């Protein structure tokens, strides 16, 4: 008892990962057809700091508060 | 959920090629 | 007929047997695995054992794929935190040409740039088949939770890391693990003359050690997931014991004690502890059972419990309230034959296929000096007294708890209130 | 071309002779029986 | 023997008539794009495809302005480079091997 | 060293026994520590009436609950003392019982398994508890769509013959089936010439013959009054049924038509061809399914809902290929998929034992994989032209689809695609 598989038991298959390479002669069971994720948002890139005086300021000494208007963007503290 | 399925009859319509069945399937099929 | 170990200057280990199957079956066992990444590297051997077919020094990836479906043959890979294996399944005459094309998928890989980049959407694919049991993604968590660094890494590529894992990293890694001394090879259906022949041709591969990682350090954990889910899935474990160790066998039996999994199509599980227990504090379906995992340096043993969102609360405490009274020195000789008769009947059971017979001979070689005959695993099994099943449920019950739960936790506990 | 030398292109030719013979038959006789043709009419019974 | 010295000359001739130096630019960049030949440069790293792109796309603007580029700054025949070659014999090879198994 | 073929000479022999009763015991052994042994018998929805559609997965769900001398759980403590494991199913054609055990237990299995089969206590609170059970796990939609589809393609396929109809039957007869209607079926059709005994591992043949006439020799034989039902006689229709529902994700599709049946030799050929033909899509399959005199023989698979039609044309390309222009190299390619695969399955007790039970129902003996060899050698790329055009060309199918199925062709369409104008 030293193979994942003989000392587990029924938690076995998901104690291991595999991959079956190219296509072999029988016809495997669970073949899980694939609804993936939707895309998020795009959005711009983000800036580096890599200044103190850059990354001065930035580190929080307040908890946050959420805005929203109807002519102005939203905003979040 | 699906077990329940079943097609309704559709005797009006079938050819009598097929009701009068005193041959094999797939010779009847070339006949018609 | 029997078993021929054997170790070669390099350090390989070779191991073979001719049963007269008409079928031959040979493996290449690695000790590698997701515990040797590191934060940089993270996702690595995901891809690698989805690069198994690119092109190689040897041989074309067309070459590959159709000379290997041309004899029906099949290559497959597998892997585990701590170990990878490159399995080839053919007819009797086949063997040559094949093994030319496992030495080449493991010791001469090239890893083209466009090859690699047009592989990574794979990554997603893969990972969203695996998580849709959800059992999966729990026992990822879990181990997120119980250990700071090694065995925590996951066998999943991270989501941020998809489409940007590069070639040198492979090469790398394959470089400073897939060494000579960290392998073994196993032939079922072959002649062991046969195998040396083949064994031949890994002389001048990559010699010695490689580099040996970190020990795994234990966390005292939590990791919660809310979903819309109204089926909650939760796993409570603590640190128990290494592999290959009587106090292992202890743990076993006392899993089987409390129960493991079901017997009769469609049964009550009369026999099952935990089950009889959870059936009293709840009425609408539930799932609970038992739970091992044993490595290297360290081990896992608790509970995994599904229930409603609801009644979550009732069931994790009904269910562990049950290893207590054990603790408590509960126990009767009647539960413990039978769990012991369970146990060596699912082992025997367990090796009947070739297929996992060859993965245990596998994981054997790269870690003992000689094969171990299911005998002497019986006797070992039968040598387990009551005081060790006891004792392995006061190390559980005291020792300090890892915990996950998935879905709406309206009414799951936290591990401080359990 | 050079390409379809080989033995896959013989089977798969070999596998078509009888389809390509039978139209042939189906455009000569149509010409004929088109045109009048009675150098081929003449021996229709 | 001598012969290689012959053959370069009149190479280095056929060269300097061909005339896209004036321009600014390589042999390689004056290939038309076949199937091979866009495979071969969906394979190049990103330095060589952004200098061939901008190289083609100074031809092209001299070529509206019915102009060349100073002497000074002709390609010349000894310090050339054929930065697509390799990968176009590769590609070929690969076109070549699955014909080969089509026929049997 | 040997060959192929010539290593599949050392495969030992399976014994084959008859009690008085005509039961018949089947074996084979293995020389191993763990064994399976079990009860395979000839009945299943195709022998069932509209009256009583769905009795047999009834009486599966309260098989192992209780017999007289193992009242209630009894029976489920004694097998889980032993270590051993119980399972069962049902088919169109087929009923299975079997357990896997130690070689040291086949005295008290056969036990058990005599005493599953002659002597199930159906107690009136048990039936309503597994009534209850079966209209709760028919309530909600607890079933895949791929089981779906193909429950659709009997019923269009098959229509007006027993074979349409379902194993589980409709919810409006198991909110009506009595004990009466259950002891009836057992009463008339689980009588001894129609039942195997198979063991397969670790076991002798005449300790197994021993035991089978000391626990299943008093099953009766005499069938009485003919009291078997009369049933309707095999037909094949083209048709389709779709059921269009745009919620779903993703579109699943079936298609047939008629194969041969259990019996025929032309299905090793067929084999072969399916192994040569089986991107758009995500998932897709052959498929060939057998029963006595009849048969499917078709594919399925899955799309994008703006894929179907490409895809079907793909597929039924790929059949007028094969009945056409098949050639050697590619056949050659697909016998030595289906040497692996027939290899491949048999690995284990549990298999082998369930291909001695399923052989001797369908075949009336065993087929030694020597034959099937010398069977798969003598293919080659004319015998699959001939038998490809024997039973796809110029043929009308039947058609399943469920999903969002607009763009799945029209049934003339369909029907087109099934020959070829140049040929
Ligand atoms: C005018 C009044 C107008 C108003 C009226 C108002 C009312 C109207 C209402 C009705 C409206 C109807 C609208 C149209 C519906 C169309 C439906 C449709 O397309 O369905 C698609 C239908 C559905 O299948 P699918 O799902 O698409 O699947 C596709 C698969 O590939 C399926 O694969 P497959 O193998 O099953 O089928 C493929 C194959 C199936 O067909 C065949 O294999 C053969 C079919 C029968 C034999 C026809 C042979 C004709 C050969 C040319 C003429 C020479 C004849 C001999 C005499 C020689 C003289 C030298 O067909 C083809 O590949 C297409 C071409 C076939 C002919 C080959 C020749 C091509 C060149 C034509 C020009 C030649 C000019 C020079 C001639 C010589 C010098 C004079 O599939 C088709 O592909 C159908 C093909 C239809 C072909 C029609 C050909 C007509 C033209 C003939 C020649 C005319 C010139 C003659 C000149 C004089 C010399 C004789
Ligand atoms: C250049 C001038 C001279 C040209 C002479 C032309 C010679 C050849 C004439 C051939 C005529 C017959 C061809 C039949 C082909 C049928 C193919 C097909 O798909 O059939 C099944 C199809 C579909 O049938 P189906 O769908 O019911 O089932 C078919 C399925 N199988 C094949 C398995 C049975 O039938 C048709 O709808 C075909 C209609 C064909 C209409 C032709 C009209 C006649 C036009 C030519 C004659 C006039 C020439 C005048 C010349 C004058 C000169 C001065």
């Amino acid at each position: 008892m030293l193979s994942v598989a003989a000392r587990s038991g029924p938690f076995a298959p998901v104690l291991s990962a595999t991959s079956r390479g190219v296509a072999g002669a029988l016809r495997p069971l669970v073949q899980a057809t694939v609804p993936a994720t939707p895309e998020p948002p795009v959005l711009d890139l983000k800036r580096p700091f890599l200044s103190r005086e850059s990354l001065s300021g930035q580190a929080v000494r307040r908890p946050l508060v959420a805005s929203v208007g109807l002519n102005v963007p939203a905003s979040v503290c | 959920s699906h077990t329940d399925v079943k097609v309704p009859d559709f005797y009006d319509y079938r050819r009598l090629e097929v009701l009068d069945s005193t041959k094999s399937s797939r010779e009847s099929s070339e006949a018609r | 007929q029997d078993l021929e170990f054997t170790k070669l200057p390099n350090g390989l280990v070779i191991a073979s047997l001719e049963n007269y199957a008409p079928l031959s079956r040979i493996g290449l066992f690695i000790k590698a695995g997701s515990r040797y990444e590191d934060s940089n590297n993270l996702g690595t051997t995901h891809l690698l054992r989805l690069a198994s077919s690119l092109t190689t020094k040897g041989a074309s990836s067309f070459k590959i794929t159709r000379g290997i479906e041309a004899v029906g043959s099949k290559l497959s890979v597998t892997a585990t935190r701590e170990t990878m294996a490159y399995t080839v399944e053919c007819l009797r005459g086949d063997v040559d040409i094949l093994m030319e094309f496992l030495l080449n998928v493991t010791t001469a890989p090239e890893f083209r740039r466009w090859e690699v980049a047009d592989l990574q959407p794979q990554l997603k694919i893969d990972k969203a088949v695996a998580f849709q049991n959800p059992q999966t993604h729990v026992i990822e968590n879990l181990h997120a939770a119980a250990y700071r660094n090694a065995l925590a890494n996951p066998l999943y590529c991270p989501d941020y890391r998809i489409g940007k894992v590069t070639s040198e990293e492979l090469h790398y890694f394959v470089q400073n693990h897939f060494t000579s001394a960290r392998m073994a090879l196993i032939g079922l259906g072959v002649s062991h003359p046969v195998l040396k022949q083949v064994a031949e041709q890994f002389l001048n591969m990559r010699g010695g050690f490689g580099l040996s990682g970190v020990k795994a350090k234990y966390r005292g954990g939590e990791i919660r997931e809310q979903n819309g889910d109204s089926l909650v899935h939760a796993a409570l474990v603590a640190e128990s014991a290494v592999a290959g160790s009587a106090e292992a066998n202890a743990f076993s039996v006392l899993q089987h004690v409390l129960g493991a999994g079901p017997h009769i199509k469609r049964g009550s599980n009369t026999t099952s502890h935990l089950y009889q227990a959870v059936a009293k504090a709840t009425q609408q379906p539930f799932d609970v059972s038992a739970f091992n995992a044993n490595y290297s340096d360290s081990g896992l043993f608790g509970i995994y419990t599904i229930s409603q969102a609801t009644a979550a609360g009732d069931v994790i405490k009904a269910a562990y309230n049950q290893v207590k009274t054990i603790a408590q020195g509960n126990l009767s000789n009647t539960d413990v034959q039978a769990a012991k008769n369970k146990l060596k009947a699912g082992y025997l059971m367990s090796v009947e296929s070739s297929e996992r017979f060859l993965e245990e001979v596998g994981s054997q070689a790269l870690v003992a000096g000689s094969y171990v005959p299911p005998s002497t695993v019986l006797q070992q099994i039968d040598s387990v007294a009551n005081a060790d099943v006891i004792n392995a449920a006061k190390k559980f019950v005291s020792g300090q708890k890892s915990m996950v739960a998935s879905g709406n936790l309206g009414h799951t506990p936290f591990v401080d209130e359990l | 071309m050079t390409r379809f030398l080989g033995p896959r292109y013989r089977q798969l030719v070999k596998n078509w002779i009888p389809t390509a013979y039978t139209w042939g038959a189906v455009g000569t006789l149509g010409l004929a029986w088109a045109a009048d043709w009675r150098l081929i009419l003449d021996w229709v019974p | 023997s001598a012969s290689g010295k012959w053959l370069d000359g009149i190479r280095k001739w056929y060269y300097n008539a061909a005339g896209f130096n004036k321009l600014g630019l390589l042999r390689d960049d004056t290939m038309y794009e076949d199937e091979d030949v866009k495979e071969a440069i969906r394979r190049l790293p990103d330095n060589l495809y952004n200098d061939r792109m901008f190289r083609i796309k100074r031809a092209l603007d001299l070529n509206l302005k019915h102009q060349i580029l100073p002497k000074e700054q002709w390609t010349k025949y000894e310090e050339e480079n054929f930065y697509l070659e390799p990968y176009l014999k590769e590609v070929i090879r690969e076109r070549k091997e699955r014909e080969e198994w089509a026929k049997k | 060293t040997a060959t192929f073929a010539q290593a599949l000479q050392f495969v030992p022999e399976t014994q084959v026994s008859l009690l008085d009763n005509g039961l018949r015991v089947a074996s084979e052994q293995s020389s191993q520590p763990t064994c399976t042994v079990g009860v395979w018998i000839d009945v299943g929805s195709r022998f069932e009436t509209e009256k009583n559609n769905g009795a047999g997965y009834f009486l599966e769900h309260l098989a192992f609950k209780g017999t007289k001398n193992r009242p209630g759980s009894a029976l489920e403590k004694e097998v889980e003392s032993m270590g051993a494991h119980l399972n069962a199913y049902s088919t169109r054609e087929h009923t299975a019982y079997y357990i896997k055990a130690l070689s040291k237990d086949l005295p008290k299995v056969v036990e058990l398994l005599g005493d599953i089969v002659q002597n199930c206590s159906l107690e009136d609170s048990q039936i309503e508890k597994e009534r209850d059970v079966i209209l709760r796990e028919m309530q909600e939609n607890d079933a895949s769509m791929r089981d779906v589809v193909f429950d659709y393609l009997h019923a269009t396929a098959f229509q007006g013959t027993p074979l349409a109809q379902t194993v589980e039957g409709p919810s409006e007869n198991v909110r009506k089936l009595s004990r009466a209607d259950l002891t009836e079926y057992l009463s008339t059709h689980y009588k001894a010439p129609r039942m195997v005994l198979a063991a397969a591992g670790g076991v002798e043949h005449q300790q197994l013959l021993d035991l089978a006439q000391k626990h299943l020799g008093d099953i009766p034989w005499t069938y009485a009054e003919d009291t078997m039902p009369a049933l309707t006689p095999c037909r094949f229709t083209g048709s389709e049924i779709r059921h269009r529902d745009d919620a779903l994700p993703f579109a699943h599709v079936a298609i047939a038509v008629e194969g041969p049946g259990w019996a025929s030799p032309d299905n090793v050929a067929l084999q072969v061809a399916n192994a040569i033909i089986g991107k758009l899509c995500q998932s897709f399959q052959t498929f060939s399914i057998c029963y006595a005199d009849t048969g499917l023989l078709g594919a399925h698979f899955v799309c994008d809902r703006m894929k179907i039609d490409d895809m079907m044309f793909v597929l039924q390309g790929q059949w007028m290929r094969l009945c056409t222009s098949a050639t050697e190299s590619e056949v050659a390619r697909g016998k030595n998929i289906l040497r692996n695969a027939l290899v491949s399955h048999l690995d284990g007790t549990t298999p082998v034992c369930e291909d001695i039970g399923r052989s001797l129902l369908t075949y009336g003996r065993r087929i030694p994989l020597a034959e099937w060899e010398s069977r798969i050698a003598e293919v080659d790329a004319s015998v699959v032209r001939e038998i490809c055009s024997k039973y796809i060309y110029d043929q009308c199918p039947a058609v399943a689809g469920y999903g969002p199925i607009e763009q799945l062709p029209d049934y003339n369409r369909i029907r087109s695609g099934m020959f070829w104008l140049r040929f």
